[PDB]
RNA sequence: CUCCGAACGGUAAGAGCCUAGCAUGUAGA
RNA sequence: GGCUAAGAUC
RNA sequence: UGGUUUCUCUUCAGAUCGCAUAAAUCUUUCGCCUUUUACUAAAGAUUUCCGUGGAGAGGAACAACUCUG
RNA sequence: GUGCUCGCUUCGGCAGCACAUAUACUAAAAUUGGAACGAUACAGAGAAGAUUAGCAUCCCCUGCGCAAGGAUG
């Protein structure tokens, strides 16, 4: 139990970033040359 | 699982570009 | 039985005194907890298995 | 400043730096200049950090950890033996208690760290050490009684740690006297090895023995234990007919005859019935039952305790009763009167057995007092460093005189210092003080008998040197060197790995080589730098 | 303590004895004891002698050498993820015996012991707080009990 | 329904039990009843009017008809007969008939103010016929 | 014994172990002990071509690593 | 000796006809 | 109109 | 001198703030490598989250039981 | 609605005093307009190429992207 816990503690601050720009797609809708 | 890999040079784990894993089972 | 546990009858049986006991008062949400010498004497026979 | 702790912004004193400290100095009747020995793990650095609570108002103790403060390097602190002595000056009161110099230096217990007990002993005088009252004698025991005897020191045994024997064995208090009396008895067998002090018997009745317990901060000593018996309304004559309480027994009927006879069956002696009985009630009533009855022996013995004292764990509660009990360590009074013999003034053998002979030139002018000898009458035996590792201090009991700033002092070496004179390498020695555990005090002048730590005069100096003025020196004989008593039979070498680093591996072997006396860093004729280790 | 039935301060048997204990020779009552013939005394002794030894002694000194939950007399807050209770018997050099899988499986579980505190140890510094607790003073939520 | 304390409830219980089990019952009852009929809050309506009525018959008996005891009241409390912040609410004079604890919260309101279940009807306008959609009536 | 790997659709991707003389019946039980649903609900399929209830797998000729499609009824 | 992997890189390409599970909640007279 | 290996180029 | 609790909001945390311990990012390293993400763990420092510590502000419960002095 | 007025003054009530002061994208709604690359039937990726290539100077979809990919002037 102690290492599911921590589990979901360390994808809880991930998931909102994970599935933060999924869920707001659906309102939202979405070399050398430089140096010469 | 059907060959011996003892006759093998040094070790066969997986050969498909993917062994993440370092390990032997005997430490 | 009530022999040996007298002390830790009532206290070691369920999670809402685990916390909030307020008997010998141990900051009643959950709070720095003070106990006595023979209720931890008890603690320890049962925590040696 | 990772290398070893240093002072906290100049912690405060009991003891006035300037009305109690430099008035104690210049007085050579009260010096008290000891030394402690102690076994490999016998409470001694430990106990050192006792009467610094007891003295300084730094309360920093054993709440969660250690608070041991004469270990300074980061190493003692890391493997915890302790690889470095550290001269420890402070104010410790008797049972009257004006004011004492206490001029202490814990020395290290490890059996491959007798040189520095052995530099230690011949530059100090009091050789009071610690037994551990749970093990009894040991190695480090053995080697030290030997070493101190030979060395015409005197012997003060001190049982520490004797909380072990009640609260880590549970012992009963009638055994514990006889197993108390084994260790005096070996002790003072052991002390019957060389033949010259067959009438100074380690005994606590003449005030060699001092009880104590370094881990919970007590202290039993037979005129300290009597001060606070009639302190507590008992006005019974405190060390004055208070010495009875070893083999006689008391009895309720004759109460006024401490008898030797044994009138009841179950009636033990006296110190099992007024010292250890309630020495062991005392710990039992604290750690036996926190809850009931303690507020009701603290009322009964007089030990007013706070409800925040009351609030606090099991282990600091006994400590802080038993300090606020017993208080200040008085037990010294018997560590200056059967040992502590005042240095400059009772100190006739200490010169006789540590220089060279010189006598009607030098003999008569050592033991003398401190101002009117003159040529300073200086010998450092141990050579610290600083914080940069490369400016070293020198530390020696000043014999008999007083260089402040100004005076030069001709640097007499070791081999360099005979009628051939070598060389001396004179020197302006102008930031010499007295240190301390962690903090570091800064005096001007340096009488005798303190430990002046002299700056700057530590470069031509690679191991135990005498310092003199050169204004008409008649040239005497210079001490001799410190026998470490033990044959560095290792040897290990040492080479740099880039080979173009060779004179900074030799400038650092030099450097070694002044730090610890027995590194003696011989290079071989092969051309590989060995150095002699224990 | 093997057993409760023991007092309070008891000589073990499992404890070396002291053999002789007899090196004096005092059958005869000494010449000190007629020396302080002449000292007097009357008061009470250094503590009051009206309790025994110790009552509750045996559980008192056994739980000073208990462990760091079992000792200390002031519980804190320690939160049910914060108490492993399987570090306990983990890094002690376990096994007696010799299986396979319980010598790779002691291996990593000390390492991860090290690794979560070689690395792993900073001061933890933080400026925020009260994540979920400005939801509960919104005007939507609502607190209950279930 | 289980008491969830198994701590055998002193004197009184017994004669609080048949009437606690039919505003149980009643409530039961409420909870299954479907979401037809109700608009989009009204069906919320009967789960506070079978809470305010089981509040007012333990405080009734505790400070109106003072019969039942202490320990007793505090059973009651802890089991969950009635909410506390329903009867500390009924304490204030100026709150003793209130109609839900959600109308008596400041931050509720978009205007924030209180609801119009706690303002009487003739402070109130003439023609107002209106019901509280979050406490459930006046 | 060969290792059919009935990966369907969605992460549900398990190997089954079965004997070449094994029913297919007894390869629904293997599939639904790692998949985790009713082996009557399993309904395996190749390009529509869904398997029966009663052929052993020797007659399909599935060797070893023949991935099926899996499929819920 | 028991360390067990997942997706993309993949089914095309089009013509005529046929049927569906979805979403908004307005100012106006 | 710039940078790319007279950009390689019969 | 005079208040046991509980909930909201304002700082600094250099104490194993955490007696136990997750994820991501950045700069360097190894193994596979076949396009990439999911990869393996050695070093260091930047966030997020699970939490916490003293000290002023506002409500509720006997604040009155009279707590230390 | 709750408690009180040395009120009318009966104790049936009346009048006054004190507290409580504005919830509600408002409905159990009315309609309004249509999208599978989804099945079925028809033919079945050419059985054939002389410019030699990229870099930066405007947007939809797959994807969680401070990785990536298709189409682009
Ligand atoms: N619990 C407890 N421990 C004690 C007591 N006395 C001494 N000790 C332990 O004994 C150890 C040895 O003391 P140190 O401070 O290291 O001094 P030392 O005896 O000279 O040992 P070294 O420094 O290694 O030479 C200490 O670390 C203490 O933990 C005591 O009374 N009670
Ligand atoms: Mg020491």
């Amino acid at each position: 139990w102690r290492v599911w816990l921590f589990f979901m503690r360390g994808i809880t601050p991930l998931l909102e970033r994970w599935l933060g720009n999924l869920l707001a797609r659906q309102f939202e809708g979405r070399v050398e040359s430089h140096f010469d | 699982d059907h060959f011996n890999k003892t006759i093998l040079p040094k070790v066969m784990q997986v050969k498909n570009f993917g062994r993440s894993g370092r390990t032997k089972y005997t430490h | 039985d009530p022999e040996e546990d007298a002390p830790v009858l009532d206290w070691f049986y369920d999670h809402q005194p685990l916390r909030d006991s307020r008997k010998y008062v141990n900051g009643s949400t959950y709070q720095r907890w003070q106990f006595t010498l023979p209720m931890m004497s008890t603690l320890y026979r049962l925590a040696n298995q | 400043t990772k290398k070893f702790t240093l002072m906290e912004q100049t912690l405060p004193v009991t003891v006035y730096e300037m009305d109690f400290l430099a008035d104690l100095m210049d007085n050579s009747e009260l010096i008290r200049n000891v030394t402690l020995c102690g076994h490999l793990h016998h409470g001694k650095t430990c106990f050192v950090d006792c009467l610094i609570e007891q003295t300084h108002p730094e309360i920093r103790k054993r709440y969660d950890q250690d608070l041991c403060y004469t270990d300074i390097l980061f190493t003692e602190q890391e493997r915890g033996v302790g690889i470095k002595s550290t001269p420890v000056t402070v104010v410790l009161p008797d049972t009257k208690g004006k004011s004492y110099l206490f001029n202490i230096m814990d020395t290290p217990g490890h059996v491959n760290f007798s040189d520095e007990v052995t530099a230690g002993l011949r530059i100090s005088d009091g050789v009071v050490l610690f037994i551990d009252a749970a093990e009894g004698v040991m190695l480090n025991t053995e080697r030290l009684i030997k070493h101190a005897v030979q060395e015409r020191l005197a012997v003060t045994v001190c049982i520490n740690k004797i909380d072990r024997l009640i609260l880590e064995l549970k012992l009963p208090p009638t055994d514990a006297y006889y197993k108390l009396r084994h260790i005096v008895d070996e002790v003072n067998g052991l002390i019957s090895m060389y033949s010259t002090d067959e009438n100074l018997i380690l005994s606590p009745l003449l005030g060699n023995v001092c009880f104590s317990s370094s881990q919970y901060s007590i202290c039993f000593t037979l005129g300290s234990f009597a001060k606070i018996y009639a302190d507590t309304f008992g006005d019974i004559n405190y060390q004055e007919f208070a010495k009875r309480l070893w083999g006689d027994i008391y009895f309720n009927p004759k109460t006024r005859k401490f008898t030797k006879k044994a009138p009841t069956s179950s009636s033990q002696r006296s110190f099992v019935e007024f010292i250890l009985e309630p020495l062991y009630k005392i710990l039992a009533q604290v750690v036996g039952d926190v809850d009931t009855s303690l507020p009701r022996t603290l009322d009964e013995l007089g030990i007013h305790l706070t409800k925040e004292e009351l609030k606090l764990n099991i282990r600091p509660l006994l400590r802080l009763v038993c300090k606020k009990f017993f208080g200040e360590f008085t037990g010294f009074v018997d560590m200056c009167v059967q040992h502590i013999p005042s240095p400059k003034v009772g100190a006739k053998p200490k010169i006789e057995h540590t220089y060279t002979g010189g006598v009607d030139s030098d003999l008569g002018e050592a033991m003398s007092d401190c101002d009117p000898d003159g040529p300073l009458m200086c010998h450092t035996t141990k050579m610290y460093s600083t914080d940069d590792g490369v400016q070293f201090h020198a530390f020696g009991r000043v014999l008999s005189g007083t260089i402040h700033a100004g005076q030069p002092v001709k640097v007499l070496g070791e081999n360099y210092t005979l009628e051939d004179e070598e060389d001396s390498q004179i020197c302006t020695v102008g930031r010499l003080w007295i240190s301390v555990a962690r903090y570091h005090i800064e005096v001007n002048r340096v009488p005798a008998g303190n430990w002046v730590l002299i700056e700057g005069v530590d470069q031509p100096i690679v191991k135990t040197a005498t310092i003199t003025e050169p204004r008409g020196n008649e040239e005497a004989q210079i001490f001799r060197p410190l026998k470490f008593n033990t044959t560095s039979v290792i040897k290990i070498a040492v080479e740099p790995v880039n080979p173009s680093e060779l004179p900074k591996m030799l400038d650092g072997l030099r450097k070694v080589n002044k730090s610890y006396p027995s590194l003696t860093t011989k290079v071989e004729e092969s051309g590989e730098h060995v150095i002699l280790g224990t | 303590t093997e057993d409760p039935d023991l007092p309070a301060f008891y000589f073990d048997p499992l404890i070396n004895p002291i053999s002789h204990r007899h090196s004096v020779k005092s059958q005869e009552p000494l010449p000190d004891d007629d020396e302080e013939f002449e000292l007097p005394e009357f008061v009470e002794p250094f503590l009051k002698d009206t309790p025994l030894y110790t009552d509750n002694t045996a559980n008192g000194i056994a739980l000073l050498w208990a462990p760091r939950p079992f000792n200390l007399r002031s519980g804190r807050t320690r939160r049910a993820l914060d108490i492993p209770l399987v570090k306990n018997w983990y890094r002690e050099h376990c096994p007696a015996g010799q299986p396979v899988k319980v010598r790779v499986s002691y291996q990593k579980l000390l390492k991860y012991y090290v690794l979560n505190a070689l690395k792993h140890r900073p001061p933890k510094a933080q400026k925020k707080r009260y994540l979920f607790r400005s939801f509960k003073a919104t005007k939507f939520f609502q607190s209950t009990k279930l | 329904k289980v008491k969830r304390s198994r701590k055998a409830p002193p004197d009184g219980w017994e004669l609080i039990e048949p009437t606690l089990d039919e505003l149980d019952q009643k409530m039961r009852e409420a909870e299954t009843e479907p979401h037809e009929g109700k608009r989009k809050v009204e069906s919320l309506w009967p789960i506070f009017r079978i809470h305010h009525q089981k509040t007012r018959y333990i405080f009734d008996l505790f400070y109106k008809r003072k019969a039942i005891s202490r320990e007793l009241y505090e059973y009651c409390i802890k089991e969950g007969y009635a909410d506390k912040n329903l009867i500390a609410k009924w304490k204030k004079q100026g709150y003793e008939n209130l109609c839900c604890l959600r109308c008596i919260q400041t931050r509720d309101t978009n205007f924030g103010t209180n609801c119009i279940c706690r303002v009487p009807k003739s402070k109130l306008e003439v023609g107002r016929i209106i019901e509280c959609t979050h406490c459930g009536c006046r | 014994m060969i290792e059919v790997v009935c990966n369907d659709r969605l992460g549900k991707k398990v190997r089954v172990k079965c004997n070449t003389d094994d029913t297919i019946g007894d390869l629904k039980k293997l599939i639904a002990a790692q998949t985790g649903t009713r082996w009557n609900k399993i309904v395996l399929k190749k390009w529509y071509t869904i398997f029966k209830d009663h052929v052993s797998l020797g007659d399909y000729e599935i060797h070893d690593g023949m991935n099926l499609e899996l499929y819920y009824q």
